[PDB]
Order: C-alpha cells, then structure tokens, then sequence
C-alpha cells in the first residue's frame, strides 16, 4: 500500500532497496502511514 | 542485495556527457579508461565537446584517475575512496545544481575510505519532512574531480563534475511528496498583476 | 507580416522547481508564445505540473502561474533583434546565460514588457563577440535566454527554488559557437589550476 | 566555402537550424572571413 505512492517507474533493484530501508526502519513506515 | 543502485551523470564544462544506472554488489569505480567495484568509464571528451583546450584538460584529468573514484554502500554509510592522483571534492546538493551554498562537504580520501553519506540522519530528516518540517532531505552526491570545489565560480566552468544519485533515496523523497510533504517556502512571493 | 524563412528555430526547455518538465524545438515565422488560434506566434504549452511533479504545494503554485499566462510570453526574431512581450499577468524576468545554469552573475538583464515588445537579444554584438572569440578573446558569446516566470529573478536563492524557469536557445547561435570551437577557439581560463598529485 | 564551413557543424539538430546558420553567414561576410582565417 505504501509502494503505490511510488509513482515513478523504477528498476527491481531500486524497489528492493526501498523495501529494505522500509523494513529496517518501521518508524519511517509509521511516518508514511501517518501522513495518510 | 545490500548494494545500492546509483544513477551516475557526468558533466564536462557544464555539458552532460554521460549517464548510466548501475546496481553492483561491490559499488562502482569511476575510471578514465578501459580491483573490486564496477568500472564506469567516463567518456573521452572528443565524443561530446569541441573546445580543444577544455578537451585537452579533461583528457589530462581522466588520465590521472588511476584505479578510480570508488563509491559503495556498507551499512548506514556511503563510502568513497580516491584511488588515483586527482584530488576530488564532494558535496550533497540538488539534482540540477551542485552548489549547496556552503562549499564542499569534504575531500575524498586516498589512504582509507571515508564516509560521504549517512543514511541515519537522512531518515530522521525524511521523517520530519513528512511531519511538516518544510525541508526535503538532500541525496544527490556531487564530485568535483581534479579542481577545487566551485565556490567562487559557476559550476559549469569545472572540467569534470559527476553527480551520483542513490535512486532509492530519490524514491523515498518522492514517496514523502506523494504523501503530502511540501518544501515550498512560506515566503514565496508571486509577481502577478 | 513577419516574413517566413527569416524566423529562427528555438529550443524551449522548461523547468519547474529545478526539474526539467518539457522540451520542444519550434521554428515558426511568427516566433512562439509560451502559454499555459487568434494570436500570431506558435503556442508552446507548458505542461500541467501533475505530469512530472509530486510536491503538492509546488504543483499548486506552478498551476497558478500557468493559469495567469494569458496570451503567453511572446518571443520572435525581427532583423538584428529578438523581441519579447508579456501578454498575460505573470511578470517575467530574463537574462542571457549558460546552457545548464540561468545565473549569469549579474542578476536579470531585464523585465519582459507588456504594453510593447522589448529587445532581449541583439545579434550585432553577438557576432562581434563571436569574431573576437575566433581571434583569441577567450570568451565565448552567450546565447541561452532564460525566463523566470511569475517570481523575481533568483539572485540570492538557487535557481532550482523558482517555480517556472524556461530556457530558450536559438539553435543557430548554439551552432555558430560550436563552429568557432571546431575552428580552434577556446574559453578555458588561463588561471585553471588542476589539483593532481 | 559556405558548405565547407557548414559541414564543420558537427551534430546539426535540424535543416532549419542549418539554413539559419547559412543565412547569418551570407549576411555577415566578416564572420565568414573570421571562420576561414581561424
């Protein structure tokens, strides 16, 4: 649901790297959820 | 897997001459001809330039890169190391403008690697940006190769300027904007009659 | 009543908030009008910022600027001069500078007038400076027109902060400088100091 | 000489640009002379 806000097309490598940062930083995930 | 994808864009004398996106487990090495790290060869300036004096000096800078400018991710840090003879100065700035207004952020070291980007404070600043800080965190690394950082001159005078964007950081700032964060200054003043 | 075949081709590159959003090359006998057909001049539509931007505050302000352009920013060649005129409500400031940097180091060169056209580029001194460049002046003549639309010219702020910045390059002048370089002219400063150990 | 000069223009972007260069060169023989001299 957060990756829907990734409007730019991207490589699988960039996407996995975003997902890894999100998974490692649940407080960043929470901040993205909160601004919705 | 723990690699980062880097978009590399090189400029010679204010002209874009090269762009490549590379996601290598060992990072990259910016080199001047054809060691760990993916070698990214900066092109001969005769492909894109016509000023013969600038071409000569760019060619000289590129011939002194040696093993190259190494850039890689390890943990929370981006690391950089200068493996040749060209002194290289770096700053984190904007996509289309190398100048931050506060000079360079450092010089790339030779004898050991040196940190050039800390993911930790980026994420802190990304979170406060989503909370209304009004300032998006910067992520575009710029390297001035073979010349001092352009403080008192337009950056377009510099022989070799290389922008390196970790694309996952670009994407994270875009996600914050899509979610509603804005960096537009409260002092913006439109001139419309 | 501008004579077809005396026009110039213009490469138009638009930037919103330091991001390139549009590029079009147009060679029209009546020049162009940058807009957001009755009027002379070829209409060049600057795109809605929703296509390329995501910052909603910036998008709102760019949209406001674009909605006030009216008949547009007109630009055309006549004789030795490029002429510009503001046909809408957004004050627009212009300068001649570099391909990838709008700042010239001496602020704007002027404001685009509304009631009558105004000259923004004189071919005469450009040719004088092109000739001295081939003779060893060491300075290439500039040809890239930049327009700051709806805000002051960015003197004490980075140009990437500005909502709407439009570069217009007369491509024949780009070509003439390149020809001087091919012929051997250089603008490399004699004080360049390499840092190589 | 006129086509000799125009052919140095590496990477011309359009035929309109090329004709506009030629027209400036024909209007300005002092500019043509400077290119020939260099």
């Amino acid at each position: 649901d957060l990756l829907r806000t990734l409007k730019s097309p991207s490589s699988p490598q960039q996407q996995q790297q975003v997902l890894n940062i999100l998974k490692s930083n649940p407080q960043l995930m929470a901040a993205f959820i909160k601004q919705r | 897997g723990e690699e980062w994808e880097f978009e590399v864009t090189a400029f010679y004398r204010g002209r874009q001459v090269f762009q490549q996106t590379i996601s290598c487990p060992e990072g990259l090495r910016l080199v001047g001809s054809e060691l760990p790290g993916w070698p990214v060869t900066l092109p001969d300036p005769g492909m894109s330039l016509t000023d013969r004096g600038v071409m000569s000096y760019v060619r000289h800078v590129l011939s002194c890169l040696g093993g190259g400018l190494a850039l890689w991710r390890a943990g929370q840090w981006l690391w950089a190391q200068r493996l040749g003879h060209c002194h290289t100065y770096w700053a984190v700035s904007e996509e289309l403008l190398p100048n931050s207004g506060h000079g360079p952020d450092g010089e790339v070291p030779k004898d050991k690697e040196g940190g050039v980007f800390d993911l930790g404070p980026f994420i802190v600043d990304l979170i406060t940006f989503t909370e209304g800080s009004g300032r998006s965190p910067r992520y575009a690394l710029w390297f001035c190769v073979g010349e001092s950082w352009p403080q008192d001159q337009p950056w377009t005078k510099r022989l070799v300027m290389v922008k390196v964007v970790p694309t996952c950081l670009r994407a994270l700032v875009e996600m914050a904007r899509v979610g509603g964060a804005s960096s537009l200054e409260n002092t913006v003043d439109l001139h419309i009659s």
